[PDB]
């Protein structure tokens, strides 16, 4: 059904353009990741990684 | 012709099937926050009053 | 990462969220209980008038 919009409408009419991101953060392969410099890789020693 | 807040405007419901989903269209409803009761499942519900 | 873009009311700007019921929000677009990620809202009025 017609769902039009007018100048004249108020507040709770008027068009609201929504989008939406959905994640999916779960152990599976990272394809988006931050801008985070990746740095050189240590072993055997305690870090933060 | 609402009333004052000073002396607010009461209203009796009767017995009604009482559809919450028509009104939408009747106010911008520029907030509609509920409580306990969430309007979601609304109407689905049978009141005492 | 997935986007969703469209447009709703005013009054159901926040109708979008996991576990809502109404018209859009069971019969449009659903979001899971167990969604992550978040929504965007910003008034289009000037333009889709
Ligand atoms: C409170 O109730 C309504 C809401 O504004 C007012 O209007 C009348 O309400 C009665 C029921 O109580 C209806 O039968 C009438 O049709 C309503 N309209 C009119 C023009 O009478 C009612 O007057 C309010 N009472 C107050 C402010 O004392």
């Amino acid at each position: 059904q017609s769902y039009g919009f007018r100048p004249t409408y108020g507040v709770g009419h008027q068009p609201y353009r929504v989008v939406v991101l959905s994640f999916e953060l779960l152990h599976a392969p990272a394809t988006v990741c931050g801008p985070k410099k990746s740095t050189n890789l240590v072993k055997n020693k305690c870090v933060n990684f | 012709r609402f009333a004052s807040v000073y002396a607010w405007n009461r209203t009796r419901i009767s017995n009604c099937v009482a559809d919450y989903s028509v009104l939408y269209n009747f106010a911008p409803f520029f907030a509609f926050k509920c409580y306990g009761v969430s309007p979601t499942k609304l109407n689905d519900l049978c009141f005492t009053n | 990462v997935y986007a969703d873009s469209f447009v709703i009311r005013g009054n159901e700007v926040s109708q979008i969220a996991p576990g809502q019921t109404g018209n859009i929000a069971d019969y449009n677009y659903k979001l899971p209980d167990d969604f992550t990620g978040c929504v965007i809202a910003w008034n289009s009025n000037k333009l889709d008038s």
